[PDB]
């Protein structure tokens, strides 16, 4: 899939809850001294906007693609499409913002884990968990794709259950 | 409180430039960097100088307040009564400044971990000592520590 | 060019006698601004923000604040050019046929080129009216026979997205059953932010001849009117008839922020610079005229339709 | 450039397209001053 | 400074196409009076005077008059400073996204610094006028993750020592139960020697949908300006609706004496000096507000909220 | 001094915001004098 | 020296030269490339080619 996402023949229709869009701004609250690096992905095996993203190095170039916690290099939080460039957020840096989950319903302080597609999932889920992850907000449904608001802080010393 | 305010009727004498910076009211830390994070954050109780951790639940945002372990989110090192808010560094930052301590047992070279109230105890790892506890007042210890994250 | 083009210059002189549209009263001043364009498609971009968490409270040194984002939607709209042609006598030909008072052959019905301009000037501007009030274009009563027009070319009654309320034939003459449809429909209605607006309604003869009933010492205008005020924020409520209608309701908002209308600078006719000429006294001269420009945003106009069968 | 100004003076059909057009455009202006509701 | 800030000269160039606050519709023109302070507390000082005894006839020789008292009061109030943080593109590289009739990337989301500045301030005006009608600051439609406030920082709605009026859920659609509850609140509203001043009412939606209906050919909001206008020495009454309300109903006077709004003069937006820069094209600009200043004299406004479980 | 005058020519950004506050209340004070309840 | 730092004129023209060489690299023979060996090359648009391919 792609973000931007088409002539319209009419246009769509207060200010609350106008975030929901999956193109929008992901930090939720941003900051200077973040660091942001570009990274090469691949554009026919998974598109890495808003997902957990690992380093593979190639016998060409260094690219990023939807990876696991175990083995988690970053978020990815933009994409030019033009240049297929990744933008990645170290884990080393705090985050707070959106990503995509796949399962619709996740309430808010809730534990939350990587999976293997770059995706939030409930930490529940049986792997041990590395990274702290906690639910800001409750789990929203753009017709489909599902996204919740998250905090990630750095990795967990020892790996729960 | 950090900076209890109390009216006096003769001046201090205030004239040394040593042992003069161990005190509860020194806010920040002993050495800083530009590009250090600082988030400001709703607190409940007095986290100052201790770790902190956020509680999340009419609904409201989440707050931080003192605590460790695996929930530990980050370090209060300022505070602002009349905003009722507190400035934290991440536990993703390197931190070097003085913290509470649980008791004067905490010596140099000693690993040092944040307990259920924010206070540092010996020994995840998440601090390493650099000087001795010293009592500021009653039973209020400060430690200097170079925080470096969990382990 | 006028002491070389007596046409232009005749065009130029009687542009005036032509009576201004009817189209005009069913928008407001700002709702209408003109386009450079003859024939083709032309894209619209609205931008638009939005707050992406709480606002941050500055006190002592702090670095993370909250961010505002911004997004961007693309409306395609379409233009088409059409054109119309008619005779006239010749300008070296009018002294042998100036009569009494009157010029023209009454017998063969030939005009001179000003009134024969005038009149088609004022039947293409009747056109793009009807073409403006329904989204069609027929020449006849019934409605059918119209011209094939593109996508994204819309009016009024016919844009999509909208909300369609439909009155069934048991009760076309059951004016609580109507206006209980058009209560659904207000309900249905979403103006957002932009609720406080002044309201159109347009209603054909039979609508408001029934309209005009008591209320079953109030009169069922004066129930819609008040409903109406109940969700404009107690603003202005026009009613306007048009016999283009056939048991249809239409209602919106005269806000710009909601529906705009986007015509092409040429739409209103426009004199062609070729004419036809031969060894006779009759020439032939082109009008030309430009369609679409209507733009609304999604559920903001109530369309309601009384079937008759 | 209108024709409503007596002064003006069209030099080839562009031009007396253009103050059509703005012909047209005043006289909306004007008919949207003038219109009471 | 213009030679040198091209955001500043931006900023003010199209400070001018920001739209006014619908805020100041809720207020007298007496009843705003702007304020020096960005951050902090500000003490606010009224003082009275009364009579001690009857007056003292002059007549003949006396020394003893009587005397006049006065009394003091004081009041604080709170105003907090708030950020927010957007991204935009830089000067130098406009002329690289300037395309046709547009300027900005349509797939990056980005836009001139000026109509980002003008979207930025829209969104925080509506979020300033949401907190003064209610005293609450969120960015949900459930209006939950509020962000928590200092004391002495009420809005309208949540104004304590105010008469407050609930409507059980079971009568929640018995208009006369809710006007039942009106004139208890009104006859428990207190204005002394003021009442001779316009009132001003807010409601929900839903519950100007209720007032049209006819009163159980008169409707119920006439019955409710008719008894408003019994209380208020027959002055002005205005009925106001507005979206960001649910189920309540707002009453107060217009006095200046009663209730007085002394808001900062930097509340509504401002920019920062401080802009983000770097290698690339993108840049990051900071926009301020102040939140706080409603002050009122106790029982004075009636709130009715009509609970739905 | 207020953004309105185009003689005004601000020195500083403190000239500045106070022209922006005093142009706010301006337009405050023409929107209540144009109001009409 | 010790610090291998230099004033900005002198690592501007140092730097340029370097850019101007790659930028010549690339015109010749299509590739974006840091290595003799020719790997690890940078990955480039299309419709974006050189001399050779």
């Amino acid at each position: 899939y792609s973000k931007s996402m088409i002539e319209n023949k009419v246009f769509s229709s207060c200010f609350k809850s106008k975030n929901e869009r999956v193109d929008a701004y992901s930090f939720a609250c941003s900051s200077y001294t973040d660091k942001i690096e570009e990274y090469l992905y691949d554009p026919a095996n998974s598109f890495p906007y808003k997902r957990g993203v690992k380093l593979v190095p190639k016998e060409n170039s260094i690219y990023v693609e939807v990876g696991a916690d175990t083995d988690m290099y970053g978020i990815c939080v933009d994409v030019c499409e033009f240049s297929c460039t990744a933008y990645v957020l170290p884990i080393t840096n705090n985050f707070e913002g959106y990503l995509v989950t796949r399962n619709p319903s996740i309430k808010i302080g809730e534990i939350l884990d990587i999976n293997n597609n770059g995706v939030i999932i409930k930490a529940g889920g049986g792997p041990p968990t590395a990274i702290n992850i906690y639910a800001l907000s409750d789990s929203f449904t753009i017709n489909s794709i599902n996204l919740i608001k998250v905090a990630i802080f750095g990795n967990r010393g020892l790996e729960k259950t | 409180m950090k900076n209890p305010q109390h009216d006096a009727s003769l001046l201090s004498n205030s004239n040394e430039f040593r042992d003069k910076n161990v005190e509860f009211f020194a806010s920040g830390g002993t050495r800083t960097s530009k590009f250090d994070k600082l988030e400001n954050h709703p607190f409940l109780g007095y986290p100052y100088k201790r770790g902190v951790k956020r509680v999340i639940q009419s609904h409201y945002e989440p707050h931080v307040e003192a605590g460790g372990g695996e929930d530990l989110y980050g370090i209060c090192i300022d505070i602002d009564e009349f905003s009722k808010t507190a400035t934290i560094v991440p536990i993703t930052n390197n931190f070097e400044g003085y913290l509470v301590a649980k008791d004067s047992t905490v010596k140099v070279k000693d690993k040092l971990i944040f307990n259920k109230d924010g206070a540092l105890e010996k020994v995840t790892i998440n601090a390493t000592a650099l000087t001795d506890a010293k009592q500021i007042s009653n039973e209020v210890y400060l430690v200097k520590v170079a925080v470096f994250g969990n382990k | 060019l006028f002491d070389e083009n007596y046409y232009a210059k005749a065009v130029a002189n009687i542009i005036g006698e032509v009576k201004d549209p009817i189209m005009y009263k069913w928008f407001s001043p700002d709702q209408i601004e003109d386009v450079d364009l003859q024939m083709g498609y032309q894209k619209t971009v609205k931008w638009d923000a939005f707050l992406n968490a709480n606002p941050t409270t500055i006190a002592n040194e702090v670095n993370t604040i909250s961010t505002i984002g911004f997004s961007s939607e693309v409306v395609r709209l379409n233009y088409l050019k059409l054109q119309y042609k008619f005779r006239h006598l010749k300008q070296t030909s009018e002294k042998f046929y100036t009569s009494d008072s009157y010029i023209g052959d009454i017998n063969n019905n030939l005009l001179p080129f000003a009134q024969a301009y005038k009149l088609a000037s004022s039947e293409i501007i009747k056109l793009i009216n009807h073409f403006v009030l329904t989204g069609t274009v027929s020449i006849q009563k019934d409605g059918k026979n119209q011209k094939r027009l593109l996508p994204n070319m819309y009016g009024l009654l016919n844009m999509p997205e909208q909300i369609k309320e439909e009155v069934a034939s048991g009760d076309k003459d059951k004016m609580d059953k109507i206006f209980e449809k058009i209560e659904a429909g207000l309900s249905k209605l979403e103006l957002g932010d932009e609720f406080s607006t002044p309201m159109m309604v347009i209603v054909d003869p039979a609508t408001s001849l029934k309209l005009v009933k008591p209320y079953a010492c109030e009169k069922w205008e004066d129930v819609l009117i008040q409903t109406i005020k109940a969700i404009n924020n107690r603003e202005d409520v026009y009613i306007e008839t048009s016999n283009l209608l056939k048991h249809k309701i239409l209602i919106y908002p005269l806000n710009s922020e909601l529906i705009k209308f986007k015509p092409s600078k040429y739409m209103l006719p426009t004199p062609n610079e070729q004419v036809d000429k031969d060894s006779t006294d009759v020439a032939h001269s082109y009008i030309d005229f430009v369609l679409g420009g209507l733009l609304a945003t999604r559920k903001t106009i109530l369309q309601v339709n009384i079937k008759q069968s | 450039a209108s024709l409503l100004d007596s002064n003006f003076v069209p030099i080839n059909f562009t031009e007396f397209v253009q103050a059509i057009s703005n012909t047209y455009k005043q006289r909306r202006i004007q008919f949207y001053e003038n219109l009471k509701r």
